[PDB]
C-alpha cells in the first residue's frame, strides 16, 4: 500500500493495522509527552518540539522515528472585530459575536420533532457565504438603530497560525511525541535518552 | 518525491464586486398638497 | 500573599495532585482572577452602574465560537479550510483596560479602565496566611487510599 | 400608488404626510451600498495600480434573489463620498433602464458591480499557499533547479 | 448520508442497543437535526440578523 | 452627493431635511477626541512639561481602517471645551489635506496626536524589564560597586 | 559576570496619545430651500 502511497501527491497517504490495543505501532514503539510548565504558550511549546523533531532524527541509533500523532500548526484565520468601530458604528457587540459565531460555525438553537422524535435546530449560514475571507463583508449586521452595517466596515480580518489540535496533559499544555524503540532493540534506553535529550 | 505543480498564467482578471443595492424610484416626488382645504374628490 | 497563591496553583498544584500517593490536593486560597475594582466616582462620570460594567465584560470578554472557513459542507470547488478565531477570551489586564462600554465620540474609546481600577488577584481575600509576619499561600494534601505517606 | 389621504380628510398647506406618491419607474435608481474601506482600497488600487477602469463610467449588473442576472445591465452614475455615519459604507448609485417595471424600488437587490480588469493577476491557486510566520504567506515556488524555494509572497483577495 | 444516518438513529439504535449483550452503541453519523441554512443576502433585504 | 428631493416632491421654505449636501473634501476635519481627565492632565502637563513647540498646533496622523497610515499629517486646529455630559468630550479638530479624495468625511480614522515633549526621562530595551510581577515590573540595576540590586519602576507605555 | 547593559539618559519621546473620531468635512453645506413650491426641475 504505503509504497504506492508515494506516488500520491498532495497527501501523507499511508497506513498501519490495528493490534489489541492500538497505541503502539511497531511493535515496541513508545510515546511520550513534553509539557509545558512556566506558562510559555504553545509555540515555544512549538519550538521545543521543533527544536526536539530534530533531536530525535539526530539520533537515529535509538529513537528510531518520530511519528507525529498531533497537527501541524495550520493557518487559522483571525477577525480583528474592532471593538471601539464596532459600537462607535451604532452595532452593539453581542449582536457581532451572535451572527459572527451564529453565521459560520453554527449555533444550536433548541429541539424540533421529526416523526415524534427531538431533533436539534442549527442556524447556520448557507455553504456559498461562508466560505471566503471575501465572505466576512456580507455579513450585515444590524446597528442600533436599524441600518444594516457590513463586516466589512469594521473586520479587519488577518491571518495567524494555530494549532488545530491541541493536547493537554497533567492540565497542561503538552504534545504526543511518539517513536519505536531502535529496530530490534529496546525502549529502556531509548526512553532513557529522550531524559537525557531532555536538557535539550 | 512526484510533485505536480502549477506554472503561473497571469494576465486577465474581471473584479466584480457583488454587493447590496437598494433601488429607488428615478423620481419619488411625493405629491403634498400645496394648498389646505378638505379632499373634495 | 495572591501573587504566591496563584503561582502555586498554576505551578505546583498540577503537578503535586498527580505524584504518587496524592489524591487530594486542597489549594490555598485561590488563583488570581483579574479583580474590576469599580470606583463610583468615575461611574457616575459615565452615567453607567454596575449593570454596564458586567455587560460589557460578559460581551466584549467572551469567546465566541466563529467557525470555519471551508467548514462542513464545502461547496463544490473547495480548496481552503481555515478556523476563524473571533473575540478570544481578554488575555491582560490591560486587554480589560480597553473593554468598550459605550460609542466614543469622546473617543479615546470609553475604556473600563477609566472607570475600573483593573489589577490580578484573589477569589476571596478572608484568607491572610503570614507565615512568621510574613506573606504565604499553602497547600493541604491529602493522601489517597494506597496510603504510602513515606 | 395608494392614496394615503382619501376623499375627505382635511390637508394643509404643505402638510407632513403625502397624499398620494406617483413614482416613475422607467428609469430606476439602484442605491449600492459599499463598504467604506472597500471603496477606498478600489481606489488605492487605481493608483497603486493599475487596476484599469473600463474608459466609459460605469457598468452594474444585477443579481436578485433568482440567481441569475437581470435581463439587461446599465451605470454607475456616481460614488458619495459621504460615509454613513451608522452604516459605514458608501452608497453609490446605479442607474438601471427598466422598461418592463420588473424592478421594483426596494428590493434589495444585489447589485455586482464590475470593476476594471485586474491586468497582471498573479493567480496561485489556493491549495498551495500556506501562511509562514504567524500572517506571513508563502508559496513553495520550485525553480528552474529543481529545487524547491520557500518565497514569502503578500496573499491578496482570495478570488475563488 | 444524512438521509441514512437518522434511519441509523431513529430506528436501529434504539433497537440494536437493548439487543442482547450489547452495551454501548456508538452512532457513527447523526440524527436528521433541521439545519436552517442562513443566507445574508436575504437577511440584508429584510434587515435582519441571525 | 445625492438629490434627496426628486423632481416633483414639494419643499418647503427652509424645511426640515435637505435636498441636497455639497461637501467640499480637499481640507478635510478629522474630529479628533479627548477624554476628560487627559486633557485636564494634559493642560496639567504644561506645569510639568510639555512643551509645545512653534507653532504649538500639533501634527496629528492617521491609521486608516485599512491598517496603513495616511500619507501626510495634519494641523490639529483648536481644543473645544464642550465636554459631552454622558461620554467626556474635550472634541479637537483636525485638519487634513487631502489630495486625492482618500478621506471620505464619515468614517471613523484612528487619529493619533502627537503632543510635545521635552520631559523626556527615561527609556529602557524590553529585556531588561520583567514585567511579572504585573502591576509592579522590576528592572535589575546595578548598585555602586557592581553588586547589582533591581528596583520596581512604573513600565506603563511600551514605545516600540 | 557578563551583561550587556544599556545605561538610561533621558531620550526624546514625542510620541503620544492615539485616538479615535469620526472625520467630517470642511463645508458639510446642506441644500435647502428657502423658497416653497414643487422642485419643477
Ligand atoms: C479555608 O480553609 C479550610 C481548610 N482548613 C483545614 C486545614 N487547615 C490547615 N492549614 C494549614 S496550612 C494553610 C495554607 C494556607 C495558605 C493561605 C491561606 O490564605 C488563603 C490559608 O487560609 C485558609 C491557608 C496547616 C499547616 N501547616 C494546618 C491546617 C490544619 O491543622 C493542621 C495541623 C493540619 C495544620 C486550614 C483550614
Ligand atoms: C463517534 O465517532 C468517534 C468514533 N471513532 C472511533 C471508531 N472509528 C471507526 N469508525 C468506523 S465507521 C464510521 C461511520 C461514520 C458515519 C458517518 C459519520 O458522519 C458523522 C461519521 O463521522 C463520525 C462516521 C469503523 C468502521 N467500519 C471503524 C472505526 C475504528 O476502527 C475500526 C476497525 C473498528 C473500524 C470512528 C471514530
Amino acid at each position: 500500500a504505503t509504497r504506492a502511497f508515494s506516488q500520491i501527491k498532495d497527501a501523507m497517504v499511508f497506513a498501519f493495522n490495528l493490534p489489541a490495543i492500538v497505541e503502539l505501532g511497531t511493535a515496541t514503539g513508545f510515546d511520550f509527552e513534553l509539557i509545558d510548565q512556566a506558562g510559555l504558550g504553545h509555540e515555544k511549546l512549538t519550538q521545543a518540539r521543533n527544536q526536539l523533531l530534530a533531536e530525535a532524527a539526530k539520533h537515529p541509533d535509538m529513537l528510531t522515528s518520530v511519528r507525529p500523532n498531533g497537527l501541524e500548526d495550520t493557518p487559522q484565520f483571525k477577525i480583528d472585530i474592532d471593538q471601539e468601530k464596532a459600537q462607535a458604528l451604532g452595532v452593539s457587540i453581542n449582536d457581532i459575536n451572535t451572527t459572527l459565531g451564529a453565521a459560520w460555525g453554527g449555533s444550536y438553537v433548541n429541539d424540533f420533532i421529526d416523526r415524534g422524535r427531538v431533533k436539534k435546530v442549527y442556524v447556520m449560514s448557507e455553504a456559498k457565504y461562508r466560505m471566503l475571507p471575501d465572505d466576512i463583508g456580507d455579513w450585515y449586521v444590524r446597528a442600533a438603530d436599524g441600518q444594516m452595517v457590513p463586516f466589512s466596515a469594521f473586520s479587519s480580518s488577518r491571518w495567524e497560525y494555530g494549532s488545530p489540535r491541541l493536547e493537554r496533559y497533567n492540565g497542561l499544555p503538552s504534545m504526543e511525541i511518539l517513536g519505536q524503540a531502535a529496530p530490534g532493540k529496546s525502549t529502556g534506553e531509548a526512553m532513557e535518552l529522550m531524559e537525557q535529550l531532555a536538557s535539550k | 518525491p512526484a510533485v505536480g505543480v502549477v506554472t503561473v498564467k497571469t494576465e486577465p482578471l474581471q473584479i466584480t464586486t457583488e454587493l447590496p443595492g437598494r433601488t429607488s424610484a428615478y423620481r419619488i416626488a411625493e405629491v403634498r398638497p400645496q394648498v389646505s382645504g378638505i379632499i373634495l374628490k | 500573599q495572591e501573587d504566591i497563591s496563584d503561582y502555586v496553583a498554576a505551578n505546583m498544584k498540577d503537578a503535586i495532585s498527580r505524584t504518587s500517593g496524592v489524591g487530594d490536593v486542597q489549594l490555598f486560597g485561590s488563583q488570581y482572577a483579574m479583580r474590576i475594582w469599580m470606583n463610583p466616582n468615575e461611574l457616575n462620570k459615565f452615567q453607567l452602574t454596575p449593570v454596564d460594567v458586567i455587560t460589557a465584560i460578559k460581551a466584549q470578554n467572551a469567546q465566541v465560537a466563529a467557525g470555519q472557513l471551508g467548514g462542513t459542507p464545502p461547496v463544490k470547488g473547495q480548496q481552503l479550510n481555515a478556523s476563524i478565531i473571533a473575540q478570544t477570551r481578554l488575555t491582560s489586564t490591560e486587554e480589560f483596560g480597553k473593554i468598550l462600554l459605550k460609542v466614543n465620540q469622546d473617543g479615546s474609546r470609553v475604556l473600563l479602565r477609566d472607570v475600573a481600577k483593573i489589577e490580578l488577584g484573589g477569589e476571596n481575600y478572608d484568607i491572610i496566611a503570614e507565615f512568621n509576619g510574613q506573606p504565604a499561600s499553602g497547600l493541604g494534601i491529602k493522601l489517597a487510599t494506597g496510603a504510602n505517606a513515606l | 400608488g395608494k392614496s394615503n389621504v382619501t376623499e375627505g380628510a382635511l390637508v394643509q398647506n404643505g402638510q407632513a404626510t403625502a397624499l398620494a406618491t406617483v413614482q416613475q419607474l422607467d428609469p430606476i435608481y439602484v442605491d449600492v451600498t459599499q463598504s467604506s474601506n472597500d471603496m477606498m482600497r478600489l481606489k488605492q488600487e487605481l493608483a497603486n495600480g493599475t487596476l484599469k477602469q473600463e474608459n466609459g463610467k460605469a457598468k452594474v449588473s444585477l443579481i436578485t434573489s433568482d440567481g441569475i442576472k437581470f435581463p439587461q445591465d446599465g451605470t454607475l452614475e456616481f460614488s458619495d463620498v459621504t460615509v454613513d455615519q451608522t452604516t459605514g459604507s458608501i452608497t453609490l448609485r446605479a442607474i438601471f433602464p427598466n422598461p418592463d417595471h420588473t424592478m421594483m424600488p426596494g428590493m434589495f437587490v444585489r447589485a455586482r458591480l464590475e470593476e476594471g480588469l485586474n491586468p497582471n493577476a498573479i493567480l496561485v491557486p489556493q491549495q498551495g499557499v500556506t501562511r509562514t510566520p504567524r500572517g506571513d504567506a508563502t508559496v513553495l515556488v520550485v525553480g528552474a533547479d529543481d529545487k524547491v524555494e520557500t518565497r514569502p509572497i503578500v496573499a491578496s483577495q482570495a478570488i475563488g
